[PDB]
């Protein structure tokens, strides 16, 4: 079973934290599953 | 209670599984980081290349240092807007400096230049950068240490004396493992006492060992049920020491969250809830501040009336007669 790591996006408002979060999720599934 | 706005998403890379938080506003980040609601083994600092660092950028990094986030990876976003190799290099230098300012290795810190927007739209030249970031999540953040691998720590929730067998302390093992026969220390409040685990029971079923996460009862060799004071903890000898003075970051609930209506000033002596009890303490605010408003977060040096077993990162509540008025994390112990 895979190691589990907790991360998160911090930074100033409107700099892209949430959009990047969506991107990570998308690109990763698309590429590895 | 504390109002908290968060997003929790999970995803995978070929070798690891990730749990990722994202909060809408600055206040959320503050509340989350301090209350430990959202704990992080590593953080992704997002900085729009168009605006460069900003106040919250700085504040988040500082908060990170304070609450104990060990690593930070940077993602220069909105690069699909800039096109001056010169400009970007500028922003980077700014950021690395900024990280170094707060003791993060600004030089060795990975910085990916990308575009969250384009990547999301499907443009593969940009999706590439997302994969690069993921690579750093995998390589840069070391695999975190599991609860069971840490030294034994058990916050005592109650005490009992079972006839002819001895004194039984109960509680949930916070971390590590305790095996019958092992020697343990009782630390906090009074002077550290030593003893031997002569047994581990759980609803009469006799056990071998008590493991992190389990609600067990630990049997102690010759130590009266009255020598145990509320607030003390059971721990692997020499792994945790009692302290009274520490520096910390705190969030003071707003009126709406059910906190104070009025600000407090120097000389405020509230009670600090550590695991199981309140412990009164004095407050040293930073220079220049003479009053703290409800809803503010502030650096604060605290001095406890009795010593409590603690290490960097321990969370606590500030209470005014049972009522919770604030929450904090121990940024660094002093004595
Ligand atoms: C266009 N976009 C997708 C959304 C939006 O309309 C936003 C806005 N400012 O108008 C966001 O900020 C929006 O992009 C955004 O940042 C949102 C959030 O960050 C979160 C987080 O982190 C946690 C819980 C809920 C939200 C959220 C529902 O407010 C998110 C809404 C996002
Ligand atoms: N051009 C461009 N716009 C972006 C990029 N990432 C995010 N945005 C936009 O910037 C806005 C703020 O992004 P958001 O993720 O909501 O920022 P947050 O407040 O940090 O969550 C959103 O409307 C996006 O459309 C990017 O890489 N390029
Ligand atoms: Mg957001």
């Amino acid at each position: 079973t895979k190691p589990h790591v907790n991360v998160g996006t911090i930074g100033h408002v409107d700099h892209g934290k949430t959009t990047l979060t969506a991107a990570i999720t998308t690109v990763l599934a698309k590429t590895y599953g | 209670g504390i109002t908290i706005n968060t997003s929790h998403v999970e995803y995978d890379t070929p070798t690891r599984h990730y749990a990722h938080v994202d909060c809408p506003g600055h206040a959320d980040y503050v509340k989350n980081m301090i209350t430990g609601a959202a704990q992080m083994d590593g953080a992704i600092l997002v900085v729009a290349a168009t605006d460069g660092p900003m106040p919250q950028t700085r504040e988040h990094i500082l908060l990170g240092r304070q609450v104990g986030v060990p690593y930070i990876i940077v993602f220069l976003n909105k690069c699909d807007m800039v096109d001056d190799e010169e400009l970007l290099e500028l922003v980077e230098m700014e950021v690395r400096e900024l990280l170094s300012q707060y003791d993060f290795p600004g030089d060795d810190t990975p910085i990916v230049r990308g575009s969250a927007l384009k990547a999301l739209e499907g443009d593969a030249e940009w999706e590439a950068k997302i994969l690069e970031l993921a690579g750093f999540l995998d390589s840069y953040i070391p695999e975190p240490e599991r609860a069971i691998d840490k030294p034994f720590l058990l916050p005592i929730e109650d005490v009992f004396s079972i006839s002819g067998r001895g004194t039984v302390v109960t509680g949930r093992v916070e971390r590590g493992i305790i095996k019958v026969g092992e020697e343990v220390e009782i630390v906090g409040i009074k002077e550290t006492q030593k003893s031997t685990c002569t047994g581990v029971e759980m609803f009469r079923k006799l056990l071998d060992e008590g493991r992190a996460g389990e609600n067990v009862g630990v049997l102690l060799r010759g130590i009266k049920r009255e020598e145990i004071e509320r607030g003390q903890v059971l721990a692997k000898p020499g792994t945790i020491k009692p302290h009274t003075k520490f520096e910390s970051e705190v969030y003071i609930l707003s009126k709406d969250e059910g906190g104070r209506h009025t600000p407090f000033f120097k000389g405020y002596r509230p009670q600090f809830y550590f695991r199981t009890t309140d412990v009164t303490g004095t407050i040293e605010l930073p220079e220049g501040v003479e009053m703290v408003m409800p809803g503010d977060n502030i650096k604060m040096v605290v001095t406890l009336i009795h010593p409590i077993a603690m290490d960097d990162g321990l969370r606590f509540a500030i209470r005014e007669g049972g009522r919770t008025v604030g929450a904090g994390v121990v940024a660094k112990v002093l004595g």
